[PDB]
DNA sequence: ACGCCAGACAGGG
RNA sequence: GAGUCUGCGGCGCGCG
DNA sequence: CCCTGTCTGGCGTTCGCGCGCCG
């Protein structure tokens, strides 16, 4: 199956909301650039005619694969809506 | 590997004065076992043209230097009269199964390619039994019978 | 660029029926083969409806979009695609009332 | 009530011909009234095959008849009755209506019988659909035979006597729907009527009086009769059949021959030699490989495809008209306006497609030149024009091309210009061009395949010669079935089947099992007793015994219970032999296959390819006029449905986007689509979805009815759907 | 683990897998046991191709006891007979005891043939696909070596005759043509079954699709109670409840009150593992406890929607409920399969008993969904309604469905027709106005909304008296508030009709109405409670903090 | 009012419907302002009343038709909105998905639960788009419209196109629907394995939950376009994820009919013969002379010899 | 043709 | 800097 | 005028796909 579904699946309070959460990081992931990620450095993300699954295979290959990890934080109401895509675009390069 | 009738465009065509269908024609030239003697022979093409009233058969392809025909009494057509059949079968060496569809030949724009059968072999078998050595009945004794199209022999397989 | 969020059915109003509307279709006449255009006031009359074509109106006065909003002087027609052509309603002024089978029914 | 004849094979379309129906000019029966008529009533007999009910909706309403069956002077489906006067049968035959049969005590031909004497007190007969145990003094009449009982279809069945008649009728229908092969082999163990069907069908061209052959070519045999007359018999070479089959008759005369009068000289579309034949006899073991043969599915021989012993042919009519538009007319030519000459080369002839051209999906079979606009011409494209060369022929490029799929070598080509000979062009239509395309079509994984009896299945992997299950001497088996597949489905005729055909095999001989009087258990185990020497027998001479295999599943065979403990692995073997059963050794390890595994000769036929089995995979394309919804057919595959109980799945999942995508995105949003596209071109992400034209087109239909349905707002207040066309002018 | 969860005392028959792969479930984990899926897959097919086993008309194995039970049962055919040409049985007494006869001798070469292959075979080839859950049923079985004895006539009545032969030796001419119109009739029932299929589908997914989970544990604790022991099988005599069934009815539900049985505490709210539905079961079987308060849909207080701790657990996964999940469907789709996998099934392969279970279940549970006096008057559930009340009505209905689909095999959790029977109810009469006329058929917990703050906020105590009205799901779905969901069924003309007259203003909630609309589903990631939910890296989180520091003028 | 073939054309009913209405109120008029004899009037808005109907509801009062041709009744807009077939039932049930498939099905024994072979022919023109962009990412393609034309034809594929469609479908994953839909089971999510041919390679486990087997019937395909229908999808709706039924909690990945055959035949315990003593349970001369009498041909392996048959006294 | 629901009117106090 | 127009309603049969 | 009963009037009746024909 997928990369400790049921890690994941613990995480969260409701299965619907896991689903929400992986979508809407997976949205960022590639809207304000690909490189928006917490842990690309030693090991990471990888497809395989060549190792470039480091640039932008599946963006919510990723989005699951940092959730896993403990670095993400989501909520119903953690950051005000409209002035998150103001500071994120303002830290994040690619365009 | 391909063949060439003079007045044939199609695989799905029929020749006057022939009974059989170019379909069934090059059918029973998947049938015909050659066996060349060299390398420098990698692709030959036999030729043969006959007409009117005889039976065509594979010794009436001319005789080519290198290569031999041990299927010879092989049926290739019945002409009747007026029947006018020339045609360029073309002939390699490789290995296993080919659809006609993977390689396409082409020598001439009009020829049809046709299913490789290259194995020299039909069938193979093998028994095992008991044998007896002095002091353990328990032993194995490998028969292994070999049949061979006849291009190379069951001991050279 | 709201959100939908309640639909609601109601009756109409006679005048609700003119306010969707547009020409009023007096005459049984559909397309006439020799030019396979609306026939005239007819079924499908294009000022009642919509241009039959893209942007384009009847005879061809105007062909384009840069006078996009504006009736041709001779001939009645405002141009959007034939979209706007299968969106517009038109309306019958009936003689004597009848009426809905729905309610009757 | 007039359809598609059902040629698969000449069979198909015979009994096609003989289904009986209900519904019809309207006035008679009409389709949700009738538990009674559809049921099979006792008089059907001999008159109404009581299997020949197609599976499905329309169902008993439509049954070919019977054997001896025949319509007498008004429609009273006589069926033959012989006469028995006292405890004398008679070889008289009267063809009787179905209220005189009432009156009669007629009984079975089971009845043992020593010429004209019935030869049991207590023989069975039915008075009247009432099952009775008459005495031979009472027997009135006497049936004619086993066959009137049943079809023409159905009679091609081996051991139907052994077979469900639920699982016959998928045998059935099954034969309605064989694809000609070019290798036309009959079955290793037929019925009796295979010859029959050829016959009263036209499949094969049958001498008329005697005489002998003057010329046997591949297009027409004179043959010489000996009244001192000559005849041209013409051959039709490769026709189209109205499925798409191939129908040739293939001579199969030699020059100057004396002919029987009523022998064939030519054989039918699928005729081996004057019998019917649609797919071939192959060995085949019936034991479990790894997960290939599924309950329902199966395996097969990659040497099966060598030997073209799976293949069949398919022609098809491709055609296209030269229209006069009042544009201009739309002309047929070897110009192809936009852009290169190696897709003009097999387009030799000025406009056609030259003759045993191998055409594949997607080249032109035939060109045509058509007008670019409505009525204006292009200020965009006229830009682009004039840049590289204003002087572009305005003409667009509207030819036609081989749609996706697949196309074969283009055989016939048809076109019928200007000044028509006898023919009748349609308005507008100035000049037609039709492209016959024939292709090679051999066995493959997607195909199906299915026996006489009912287990049918597809074939799921074609393995190579080289491992799979071998004999002792090196002939490998050709088909695999899943064992699994017959018990809980009963039609043990199957079995049977395979145990007579193993005897066939090594005693090289065809047998005819009839109905319910055919072959019987121990006779067969006594021809597989003749077959064990032919087989064993050769064995012996030609200089080699037993195997540690042979042996060591002989062990594990008398701890089973199939071999009598004690005696030699030579008679053991036999003993095992006639149960069927012979040992195989796996071909992959060469280890045998402990337990004995039944093999035999069985008779399988390839059904029809529909375009329903080449398979549609769609992206974009098309869409309805009024709904604005996904569609195809050319071309363009055409999207599939996605139903309510399918929503429902999504629903049931938490599948919110997907269930919204699927209703705006992908089908109905003609805003969300576009952009939907472009997005995904541009790697981006898809923009929200728009109103979806369906509600659209809902609403103003709900408007077209006095009702007014409003969208609204937070508070109740209006919000628009239609974004702005709705507001007037 | 391996070994704790797997028995090797015996043959590995589908349901001792059945069970291993259950127990792996909830044991290791999800994807864990997705693993050993594929690993018994795997060895299952490679031992399959080795094993040998295969079928040949001899492994079809006839019991030498066949000829005798035939005799046997022949010479007592003539007995019946001699009672008969005498004048002692009834014209109809003489036709019931020859087909009792038969049903007994019939049944008696089933047990034979098994009996045979038991002792001598047990390795036949046709024998082991039956046992193990492979392929194979013991009514089929006993038509290849045994014999199908007992095929009806046209109308119904089942022929004086049998069918003496097996299919193992040739089934003769007439004894075929006599089968024939058994399967004539049969296919037919499929058609007419299948429809009634969707049928109840569409009907429970039409009243049952609002209903979805949205919610905070619901503090109503009311409940209903599962009983361990059934009444009258013999006269009076209390028994415990077959095992599966219990199972069905606690399994990972949720506690409504503490319970103290064996010697553990069973607290609140608790959700019972199978494992602790054994325990019950055991405790019963000691004789502590008759019935079990549990949270069901049936007692829930979300007016729209279904919380988690009256659910339950199934989910497709074994945990808990997740917020947001589209329950009644599932249920719904759940009721619908299993009727058009049973009757399809039973035409298509064998016999006499089958045929009339499988009619006599589409009509009862097609009348049992809708509401009507039954055939016989079973007895009818409006009028039980009034002289016994409700919550028997409710318990009622659930219990009398499931009776049909266990008879059939199906095994579903009670907790879909319950979903469903709670939303024949959510309905109520009037008899005491106060805002409207009294004649009134309205939401249930509509009525809860006015009698509240009619008594609670705004003064005047105004009762407002409703009668529990009981409606069938159809008629749930063909009058409910919004009208585009009932646009969908029922009339389209009269659904429109109504909500026109009164301009009705659909507030979009539920799937079916907001999916006509193409647009986000108010349940799953639209749901309201997850609709909502943003994502942050620590990287993004201090620059937000760094926003508001920065918020300090001069 | 569109032209079908050779000059036929096509017209929905509801204008011929229309006209009768035009027609009768025209009429109607003219009948008014000419004079006005009583009968006549009457008569005239009769036949207007009945038009009315026709256009909104047919056949609820008698039926209109077409002239001799087809005693059809005209599809009136009460039709038009009412039915199985209707336009109700067109927007819930949303018919026709832009990005799906339907083939044969085939089992395919070492696929996992988690993947399923797809064509790789009927993945290029599934993921056609996706494909297409990534084209133009590689060298394969200079542009889109290029990346299309190269695709048109089947002869000008390079092998170089197949590992890119290869890429594309990486992690990303499809729904398969089966013939009657009738649990959440009825549709799953598997990650696409690319092979050869026209078939489409299911895993034999979840055969049970789709009611499918390899005989004549097809299971459909699907994907998910947005990541947010690709995360569900693959999280909660992926096969191998839905293992426990939503009827019962009882698992629905049971061993099917093949699978439960071979895993039974290996664990099975065979008996054989006892003619002579069973009783090895207690002597120690009934170990040795029921092992030497095993050795003969007196006592089986498998003896049915209560503490142990000399099968298991040997080894 | 059927089955089912819902309905509007007519007969017996 | 490509995009129009055709395939509708019904009937018959066949798959699973 | 009431309640009960009886014929009466309206709707529904799997799902998707192939092919071929016809105005
Ligand atoms: N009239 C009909 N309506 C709908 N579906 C039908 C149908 N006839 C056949 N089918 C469908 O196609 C399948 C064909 O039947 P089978 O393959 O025999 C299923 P089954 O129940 O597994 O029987 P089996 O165990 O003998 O294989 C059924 O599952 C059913 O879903
Ligand atoms: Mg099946
Ligand atoms: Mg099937
Ligand atoms: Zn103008
Ligand atoms: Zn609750």
């Amino acid at each position: 199956a997928e990369p400790g579904i049921d890690k994941l699946f613990g995480m969260v309070d409701s299965k619907y909301r896991l689903t929400v959460v992986v979508a809407k990081r997976a949205q960022q992931l590639l809207r304000h650039g690909f490189k928006n990620t917490v842990l690309e450095p030693e090991e990471r993300p990888k497809m395989q005619t060549l190792e470039g699954l480091f640039d932008d295979p599946n963006a919510v290959t990723w989005a699951m694969k940092e959730l896993l990890t403990g670095r993400l934080v989501f909520g119903e109401n953690l950051v005000p809506e409209d002035r998150l895509q103001k500071e994120m675009e303002r830290l994040y390069p690619v365009e | 590997t391909s063949v060439y009738i003079e007045d044939v465009l199609h695989e799905f065509s029929t020749i006057p004065g022939v009974k059989e269908d170019v379909v069934e024609i090059i059918l029973n030239l998947k049938e015909l076992v050659v066996r060349f003697l060299n390398p420098s022979l990698q692709t030959v093409t036999l030729l043969l043209k006959a007409e009117g009233p005889k039976e065509v058969k594979a010794r009436d392809f001319l005789p080519v230097a290198d290569v031999e025909i041990m299927n010879p009494d092989l049926h290739i057509a019945t002409l009747e009269e007026g029947g006018r059949l020339n045609m360029e079968v073309r002939v390699d060496r490789g290995v296993g199964y080919v659809p006609a569809e993977k390689h396409g030949i082409k020598d001439r724009i009009n020829a049809i390619p046709v299913d490789a059968v290259f194995s020299p072999v039909r069938r193979v078998a093998f028994q095992v039994e008991d044998t007896r050595l002095g002091q353990r009945t328990d032993l194995d004794k490998l028969t292994l019978r070999i049949w061979t199209d006849g291009s190379v022999t069951p001991l050279e397989a | 660029k709201k959100e939908v969020r309640k639909v609601r059915i109601a009756l109409a109003s006679p005048e609700k029926i003119r306010s969707w509307s547009y020409g009023e279709v007096e005459k049984p006449e559909t397309i006439n083969y020799r030019t396979l255009k609306p026939e005239r006031d007819g079924l499908f009359d294009e000022r009642i409806f919509g241009p039959i074509k893209d942007y384009e109106c009847a005879c061809g006065k105007y062909k384009r979009q840069r006078f996009e909003g504006k009736v041709c002087e001779r001939c009645g027609v405002e141009v959007t695609k034939s979209i706007v052509r299968r969106y517009r309603m038109g309306h019958i002024e009936l003689a004597t009332p009848a009426a809905h089978i729905w309610f009757v029914k | 009530l007039s359809q598609f004849k059902d040629e698969t094979n000449p069979l198909s379309s015979l009994r096609h011909k003989r289904r009986i129906s209900a519904l019809g000019p309207g006035g008679l029966t009409r389709e949700r009234a009738g538990f009674d008529v559809r049921d099979v009533h006792r008089t059907h007999y001999g008159r109404i095959c009581p299997v020949e009910t197609p599976e499905g909706a329309n169902i008993g309403l439509i049954t070919s008849l019977a054997a001896y069956a025949r319509v007498d002077e008004l429609g009273f489906i006589r069926t033959p009755y012989r006469r028995v006067v006292g405890g004398v049968v008679t070889d008289e035959v009267v063809y009787m209506t179905a209220t005189e049969e009432d009156r009669y005590t007629i009984a079975q031909a089971n009845t043992p019988l020593e010429g004209n004497r019935i030869a049991a007190e207590r023989v069975v007969a039915r008075r009247k659909g009432e099952p009775v145990i008459v005495s031979p003094e009472e027997v009135e009449f006497m049936d004619v035979s086993p066959k009137q009982v049943f079809s023409v279809n159905t009679n091609l069945i081996p051991f139907l006597e052994h077979d469900d008649a639920n699982r016959a009728l998928m045998g059935s229908n099954m034969q309605t729907q064989a694809v000609p092969l070019i290798r036309a082999q009959a079955p290793v163990v037929m019925t009796g009527l295979e010859e029959r069907v050829v016959r009263d069908s036209l499949a094969a061209l049958y001498a008329e009086e005697d005489g002998e052959v003057a010329k046997v070519d591949g297009n027409r045999i004179v043959v010489r009769y000996e009244d001192g007359r000559l005849v041209e018999y013409p051959l039709r070479r490769f026709y189209r059949s109205n499925q798409g089959t191939a129908l040739d008759q293939r001579p199969r005369v030699v020059v100057g021959q004396r002919v029987r009068k009523g022998d064939l000289l030519a054989d039918g579309p699928a005729s081996e030699n004057g019998f019917l034949a649609l797919g071939q006899n192959v060995l085949v073991a019936i034991m479990p490989f790894d997960g290939y043969n599924f309950e329902d599915a199966i395996v097969i021989s990659e040497e099966l495809l060598k030997r073209d012993f799976y293949t069949s042919i398919h022609i098809e009519r491709y055609e296209i008209e030269a229209r006069d538009t009042k544009l201009g007319p739309e002309r047929i030519t070897r110009d192809i306006p936009h852009l290169s000459e190696a897709a003009l080369r097999d387009l030799d002839e000025e406009g056609v497609v030259r003759i045993g051209a191998e055409v594949k999906p997607g080249d032109i079979l035939v060109g045509r030149t058509s007008f670019k606009g409505e009525s204006e011409p292009t200020p965009e494209e006229r830009l682009l024009r004039s840049i590289f060369g204003e002087k572009a022929r305005d003409v667009k490029d509207t030819s036609l091309r081989v749609p996706p799929g697949e196309g074969g070598i283009v055989v016939r080509t048809v076109r019928l210009r200007r000044g028509d000979p006898g023919v009748e062009l349609k308005p507008g239509v100035r000049e037609v061009v039709r492209v016959y395309v024939a292709q090679k079509r051999k066995l493959q994984v997607g195909d199906k395949l299915a026996n006489r009896h009912g287990n049918k299945g597809v074939v799921a992997k074609i393995l190579p010669v080289e491992d799979m299950p071998h004999l002792p001497d090196g002939t490998p088996v050709d088909v695999i079935l899943n064992p699994l597949g017959v018990p809980s489905r009963m039609n043990l005729g199957q079995i049977l089947e395979t145990h007579l055909g193993l005897a066939g095999y090594f005693l090289g001989q065809r047998y005819i099992s009839p109905i319910f009087d055919g072959a019987k258990e121990p006779e067969i185990k006594e021809l597989l007793a003749q077959a064990f020497e032919v087989y064993f027998g050769k064995r012996k001479g030609e200089g080699f015994g037993v195997d540690k295999r042979e042996v060591e599943v002989l062990r594990r065979a008398e701890k089973l219970g199939l071999v009598t403990p004690g005696k030699t692995p030579e008679e053991q073997l036999k003993e095992l032999f006639l149960q069927g059963k012979v040992v195989l050794y796996d071909g992959r390890t060469g280890e045998p296959i402990e337990g004995p595994i039944v093999v035999g000769q069985m008779f399988i036929m390839k059904l029809y390819h529909m375009v329903e089995d080449k398979m549609h995979a769609r992206s974009t394309g098309p869409y309805s006029l009024i709904t604005q919804q996904p569609l195809g057919g050319k071309a363009q595959f055409g999207g599939q449905r996605f139903g309510e109980m399918e929503v429902w799945a999504l629903e049931a999942y938490g599948a919110a986007h997907t269930l919204q995508e699927m209703l705006t995105l992908k089908s109905d949003d003609i805003e969300g689509r576009n952009a939907a596209y472009e997005a995904i071109i541009k790697g981006e992400d898809v923009p929200e979805p728009s109103v979806p034209e369906s509600f659209r087109v809902l609403v103003k239909e709900l408007q077209a009815l006095a009702l007014d349905v409003q969208t609204l707002d937070e508070k109740d207040n209006p919000v628009d759907i239609f974004e702005g066309l709705a507001s007037k002018r | 683990v391996a070994w704790e969860l797997i028995q090797l005392d015996v043959p590995q028959e589908k349901n001792s897998l059945k069970d291993l792969v259950y127990q792996a479930f909830l044991r290791l984990g999800m994807e864990k046991t997705a693993r050993l899926l594929d690993a018994l897959k795997y060895y299952g097919f490679t031992f399959s191709t080795t094993s040998g086993i295969t079928i040949g008309i001899d492994d079809a194995v006839i019991p030498e006891e066949k000829k005798q039970y035939l005799e046997e049962a022949d010479r007592k055919l003539l007995q019946i007979e001699q009672a008969y040409e005498m004048g002692f049985l009834t014209d109809r007494e003489r036709y019931d005891q020859i087909l009792q006869l038969w049903t007994e001798t019939t049944e008696k070469v089933t047990q034979a043939v098994f009996k045979n292959f038991e002792e001598n075979y047990p390795f036949n080839p046709l024998y082991v696909m039956a046992q193990s859950g492979a392929r194979g049923n013991p009514q089929q079985i006993r038509q290849l070596c045994g014999l199908r004895g007992l095929m009806q006539k046209p109308s119904g009545e089942t022929f004086e005759v049998p069918v003496r032969s097996s299919f193992r030796e040739g089934l003769t001419v007439l004894e075929y043509f006599i089968s024939s119109h058994g399967a004539r009739k049969g296919g037919a029932d499929t058609a007419l079954r299948t429809a009634d299929s969707g049928y109840l589908t569409r009907k429970l997914v039409d009243v049952t699709h609002e209903i979805v989970v949205r919610e905070a544990d619901c503090g109503t604790t009311n409940y209903i109670s599962v009983p361990l022991f059934q009444p009258d099988e013999v006269t009076r005599s209390l028994r415990l409840r077959k095992r599966a069934d219990i199972e069905a009815g606690l399994y990972g539900r949720v506690l409504a009150r503490e319970v103290e049985v064996l010697g553990v505490r069973l607290e609140e709210g608790r959700y019972l593992s199978m494992d602790d539905v054994h325990l019950l079961i055991k405790a019963a079987e000691a004789g502590e406890i008759q019935e079990v308060p549990v949270r069901s849909p049936l007692t829930c207080q979300t007016r729209y929607g279904v919380c988690q701790k009256c659910y339950g657990y199934d989910l497709s996964m074994a945990r808990p409920v997740s917020i947001g999940e589209a329950v009644g469907i599932v249920a719904a789709q759940s009721i619908g399969e299993p009727g058009t996998q049973l009757t399809m099934r039973t035409f298509h392969t064998g016999g006499v008993a089958g045929a009339a279970d499988i009619t006599q279940g589409l009509p009862r549970v097609i009348e049992l969904f809708e509401a009507r006096r039954p055939k016989a008057k079973a007895i009818d559930p409006h009028q039980l309604l009034e002289a016994k009340g409700p919550e028997a009505v409710e318990r009622y209905l659930v219990e009398e469905i499931q009776k049909v689909y266990r008879a059939q095999g199906v095994k579903l959790h009670d907790k879909h027709i319950e979903i469903v029977v709670r939303q024949m109810m959510k309905y109520v009469e009037v008899t005491d106005p106060g805002d409207s006329r009294l004649l009134e058929g309205q939401v249930l917990e509509k009525w809860d909304v006015e009698a509240l703050n009619e008594r609670l906020i705004a003064e005047g105590k105004t009762p407002v008296a409703w009668k529990p009205l009981l409606m069938g799901v159809t008629k749930s779905a063909l009058s409910t508030k919004s009208w585009l969901s009932a646009a969908s069924f029922q009339n389209t003309t009269h659904v429109l009709t109504e909500a026109a007259i009164a301009g009705k203003k659909d507030e979009l909630i539920g799937l079916k109405e907001n999916v006509i609309l193409g647009r986000l589903i108010p349940a799953g990631t639209g749901s309201d409670f997850v609709r909502f939910t943003q994502v942050v890296d620590q990287k993004t989180l201090k620059a937000i903090e760094e926003a508001r520091k920065e918020a300090v003028e001069a | 009012m569109v032209q079908v073939d050779g000059g036929r054309f096509a017209t929905s009913d509801l204008n011929d419907l229309y006209r009768r209405l035009i027609n009768r109120n025209n009429r109607l008029k003219k009948l008014l302002a000419q004079g006005a004899p009583e009968i006549i009037i009457r008569n005239e808005k009769r036949m207007l009343q009945e038009a009315v109907d026709a256009l909104l509801d047919n056949g609820r009062r008698g039926a209109p038709v077409t002239n001799p041709g087809s005693d059809r009744p005209l599809r009136s807009l009460t039709d038009i909105l009412s039915g199985k077939q209707g336009r109700f039932r067109q927007n819930l049930l949303g018919k026709r998905v832009d990005y799906s498939g339907r083939s044969v099905i085939v089992v395919g024994p070492q696929l996992k639960l988690h993947q399923c072979g797809l064509p790789k022919r009927m993945a290029l023109e599934l993921f056609k788009p996706f494909l297409l962009k990534k084209m133009e990412e590689k060298g394969i393609a200079p542009n889109v419209k290029a990346a299309r034309r190269m695709l048109e034809r089947q002869r000008d594929i390079k092998d170089e196109v197949w590992d890119a469609l290869e890429e594309v479908i990486h992690g990303k994953v499809v729904l398969l629907n089966r013939a009657p839909t009738l649990h959440r089971l009825g549709i799953q999510a598997f990650q696409p394995v690319l092979v050869e041919g026209q078939s489409i390679q299911l895993h034999p486990l979840v055969c049970e939950a789709f009611n499918a087997d390899f005989d004549g019937d097809q299971m459909a395909v699907h994907v998910p376009l947005s990541s947010f229908a690709q995360a569900e999808a693959r999280i909660q709706m992926l096969s191998a994820h839905n293992l426990l039924s939503p009827a019962s909690g009882e698992p629905l990945a049971k061993p099917s009919r093949d699978i439960i055959l071979g895993l039974y035949y290996i664990t099975q315990v065979r008996k054989e013969k006892k003619g002579a003593g069973l009783e090895f349970a207690t002597p120690e001369e009934a170990l040795a002379a029921h092992e030497r009498g095993e050795v003969a041909l007196n006592a089986p392996i498998k003896v049915a010899g209560r503490e142990t048959s000399v099968g298991r006294l040997k080894y």
